[PDB]
């Protein structure tokens, strides 16, 4: 319960979390409330990565101590946030916004997580596209190697079965031809 | 590259399904082929026997 | 294609006139004799001579084995792959729409929480300034 | 009119008896088998035999284009359609993963903001108690 | 509609080779099967 519920949920998270770099990025926020929220989110992400070790994460992650908060205080904060919340937009409006985002920004552009909204430079987008293409090529090469190994193993397992099936098919074709010839010969013999 | 990766992932899934059920699939196919070949051979043998009987009577 | 009772490939298949189940001729005769002309799996009577229709196989066309290289088998595999891809795409689209709606709601809630946090920080700063002024004046 | 599962016109469309949603019969059967008889887009149970009513109308005669008059042209068109569908599925999966990562980051930021708001509320309550104690102890003129 | 009686039985499981595990491989196999069927039809017509 002291650990963050984001790590305990089904949402994906990064295996390696850098507390210092994320805190330094949080300190650069001009808004003080946003900077405090980002710093506490960095601390929560570090605590989630340390207390809950994800697969592929580095071992020996130092846990981060945070102050204990009562459930009543969290409920009061949630009620204050809900009372200060604006009107919830309709699902049709959110769907239209998503469609506008998918129409203005390309599907290939929206599929990459490095396409920042403030990155108007084409060189950064080209570099991100090149990095994504290199990663996709490496993943495709690894998947092709794994598929080739699996196909070689399956072929070595079932080559005898395939040869037996081919021999059975050839025998069935020869038997069908012989049966047709025998039927023609039997009809001719009956007529004769 | 994304299309190639999707094709490779589909090939990996098909190879996993093959490694799961290939012995059963090959056994069922071989049994069906053997049954069809046996039926064809039985039909040919019956036709040959009928032709031989007709030839003997004639 | 296999017998309903024997479970193997029948050399002399027969089909029921009421149920259409394919089975072996000897197995169907034995089941009708044992259960007093009752079809297997059905409570209705089945005549051995009338309700059982023999299956005749014609060898006019060339035999095509049921392998993966068959055109109908390839078409069925392509249709199954297309159906699986369509179902996966529909599930992914529904999940993406739900995630986008949740992200929009979370962005609105984060903006509201940032405004509330700024107001609380201003109130805390005012309270700290008032406490400092009271401590300085309260000699 | 298009099916809700595939996005195209179904060959044998069926309409739900509760929500009136038209979908392909094979697609609805596959969805009910995979999701344990769950209707698409709803949490209500949809019976594949009783809750789906088939629609008996005229067959949609799709006009054959003059380009698809040969087997190789039709095969190339089918391969291009399959490649486009695979690319669209990969793009949708990547967009879903990016949206999930953004939602996780936003949820972490919201939980951090809630914790900071609780801490600020506790600090404000302590400051208000200290100010009340100072006002009670202080002799106001 | 009256003289045709359907047969209800278990579905026949076709043997899937490990080589045709990919969509492009399946498309190539389908094209080869179609070409073989066309050649067989032409040869059957010539033989007839």
């Amino acid at each position: 319960r002291r650990r963050t519920q984001v790590m305990q949920r089904e949402l994906p998270r990064t295996a390696v979390v850098d507390i210092d770099a994320l805190l330094r990025a949080a300190d650069e926020i001009e808004d003080p409330a946003r900077a405090l929220v980002a710093r506490e989110a960095a601390l929560l992400m570090a605590h989630d990565a340390a207390k809950y070790p994800l697969p592929g994460a580095p071992p020996g992650v130092k846990p981060v101590e945070i102050p204990r908060f009562s459930d009543d205080e969290l409920a009061e904060a949630r009620l204050q946030i809900l009372m200060e919340m604006k009107e919830k937009p309709a699902p049709e409006v959110v769907h239209a916004i998503w469609n506008r985002r998918e129409e203005n920004l390309n599907a290939l552009r929206l599929g990459l997580g490095y396409y920042d909204s403030d990155s108007e430079d084409g060189e950064d987008d080209v570099a991100n596209i090149r990095a994504t293409l290199e990663a996709a090529l490496d993943r495709l090469m690894a998947s092709a190697e794994k598929g080739n190994k699996l196909e070689k193993k399956l072929n070595l397992h079932l080559g005898g079965y395939k040869n037996r099936a081919e021999m059975l098919r050839k025998k069935l074709g020869e038997a069908h031809a012989a049966l047709e010839k025998a039927r023609n010969a039997l009809a001719g013999f009956q007529v004769l | 590259a994304y299309t190639a990766q999707a094709y490779l992932s589909a090939r990996r899934a098909h190879l996993a399904l093959l490694d799961t059920h290939g012995k059963n699939a090959w056994l069922i196919g071989n049994w069906h082929l053997e049954g069809e070949v046996k039926a064809v051979e039985k039909e040919l043998a019956e036709t040959k026997r009928e032709i031989d009987r007709v030839s003997l009577a004639r | 294609m296999l017998c309903a009772l024997s479970g193997e490939i029948p050399e002399e298949p027969v089909v029921s006139k009421k149920t259409g189940v394919l089975f072996e001729k000897r197995l169907i005769l034995k089941y009708l004799e044992e259960h007093n002309n009752i079809e297997p799996g059905t409570t209705e009577e089945l005549d051995p001579e009338t309700d059982l229709l023999p299956i005749k196989t014609s060898r006019v066309v060339r035999p095509r084995p049921p392998n993966f290289t068959s055109i109908p088998s390839l078409l069925k595999a392509f249709q199954d792959e297309w159906d699986a891809l369509v179902l996966e795409t529909y599930t992914t689209r529904e999940q993406l729409a739900r995630v986008r709606e949740e992200l929009a709601t979370a962005l609105y809630q984060h903006d509201a929480a940032v405004r509330v946090i700024a107001r609380l920080t201003r109130e805390r700063d005012e309270a700290r300034e008032a406490l400092a002024r009271l401590t300085v004046t309260g000699a």
